[PDB]
């Protein structure tokens, strides 16, 4: 339907703030959302959000209530919810069987056919004790104390805009949408004590309606930078394409992309090396990006498996004109059983937790993209982001 | 001539970057076979 997100985020970050300001001893787990099996033989939540009054006003509040009937009237047997904000008016009223009455009254045609189209049964008291309408203070307002609390929490400052934050309210809604069989709630101290030592940005759709964005992609950025200027380096790429969307055509834009700005020049002497992880069937990738001008080292010899030396070799280069035997690197991660002689330099990883590559000196940089075009923004390929 | 080769001496200014940063000095010193390009 029409799927107001920013109510729901609204509400998240009310669970968060609480959950910031709570004290020792507190156990909460979250209300599952219908938006996201239904869990649990009565436990459901839903929130819809307007915020724009220069003062209260009766009149226009009505379509999300007649909207959510039609919704109970669906489906039934569970609680709903609300948040809107005017000037001055605060605090949580319940609404009279009255009021509810006059609700049934409409003088709009959107409405009344809305009316016709809900189910002629109705139990207005178990609506009354069921549904609510609250109001309360813009969300900017919410942000900004919460920046506060983590201030209070006592976190590194220039970090907590980048990382803290974004993956803090990911983690919260990890619990409204999952299916497993684990503990449910979550207390707070073990629950920062954990966040505290995680480093890996987090984009998706959650946070991309995140108020405060902006400064996220410019410290990303400016932190590359210099791991993006050099022209002789290792790079590694590894990727999950399983949660990723519309990888099969998408995939290939990047590809060329980067191998024809990081490795189309003399200089540039160590081709890099992309890994996917899954079930993946490389010929047809092959193909196409020897369709479009590329070539590739698979790594094999007769098709059986792969040789970790012919790998990581050095490729042969003439200058004029210009001519390159092997411009990128492929290869499936079960397959590759080894390691290589030089310790990478940056080794990148997209939606994936642990690998055994890790080291000490090799820097390691750990991001969770939902899409594949962000990441382009993220390494200099495009100047605006979508 | 004897092939032709040209020639085009040139002396330095200053360096600009993508996003716009313009900084002065000869701070780098071009390697070979880096290309060369015209000013719009």
């Amino acid at each position: 339907a029409e799927y107001s997100i920013k109510g729901y985020l609204y509400q998240f970050l009310k669970y968060l703030s609480e959950i910031l300001a709570a004290g020792d001893g507190a156990r909460i787990t979250i209300e599952g959302a219908i938006e996201d099996i239904a869990a649990g033989l009565t436990t459901a939540v839903q929130c819809k959000y307007h915020e724009q009054a220069e003062k209260y006003t009766l009149g226009k509040i009505y379509k999300p209530i007649l909207l959510m009937l039609e919704h109970f009237s669906k489906n039934s047997g569970v609680s709903y919810r609300l948040f809107c904000h005017f000037p001055g008016e605060s605090g949580t009223k319940a609404l009279t069987k009255d009021d509810l009455e006059t609700v049934l009254s409409t003088k709009g045609e959107v409405l009344r056919a809305i009316v016709a189209r809900i189910d002629t049964s109705v139990d207005y008291e178990a609506f009354l004790d069921r549904f609510a309408i609250e109001f309360g203070p813009s969300a900017e307002d919410l942000q900004v104390a919460v920046l506060a609390s983590l201030k209070d929490k006592g976190f590194d400052p220039d970090d907590i805009d980048a990382v803290i934050f974004p993956n803090a309210i990911q983690r919260i809604v990890d619990l409204a949408t999952r299916s497993d069989v684990n503990d449910r709630t979550v207390e707070p101290k073990t629950f920062l004590a954990g966040l505290r030592e995680v480093r890996r940005v987090t984009f998706t759709r959650w946070t991309r309606e995140l108020a405060t964005k902006g400064r996220m992609f410019s410290s990303l950025r400016k932190s590359l930078r210099s791991c993006l200027a050099h022209n002789s380096r290792w790079r590694v790429f590894v990727i999950n394409p399983l949660t990723i969307e519309n990888f099969d055509d998408d995939i290939v834009r990047f590809i060329k992309a980067f191998v024809q700005r990081y490795s189309s020049k003399y200089l540039h002497s160590n081709p890099p090396l992309f890994m996917l992880t899954g079930d993946y069937d490389l010929s047809v990738l092959q193909k196409r990006l020897y369709d479009a001008g590329l070539r590739c080292e698979t790594g094999k010899v007769g098709g059986t498996d792969v040789i970790i030396k012919e790998l990581f070799r050095r490729p042969i280069l003439i200058r004029n004109p210009f001519r390159m035997e092997f411009s990128l690197r492929l290869a499936k991660r079960d397959e590759v059983i080894g390691g290589p002689q030089r310790r990478p330099d940056e080794l990148f990883l997209i939606n994936v937790a642990d690998d055994e590559w890790k080291h000490e000196d090799v820097n390691v940089h750990g991001f969770k993209i939902e899409r594949l075009s962000d990441l382009e923004y993220i390494l200099q390929l495009r100047s605006d982001y979508a | 001539h004897v092939n032709f080769r040209f020639q085009i001496d040139t002396q330095p200014i200053g360096t600009l970057s993508e996003d716009g940063e313009f900084s002065r000095g000869s701070h780098s010193l071009p390697v070979p076979t880096e290309y060369a390009y015209v000013t719009p």
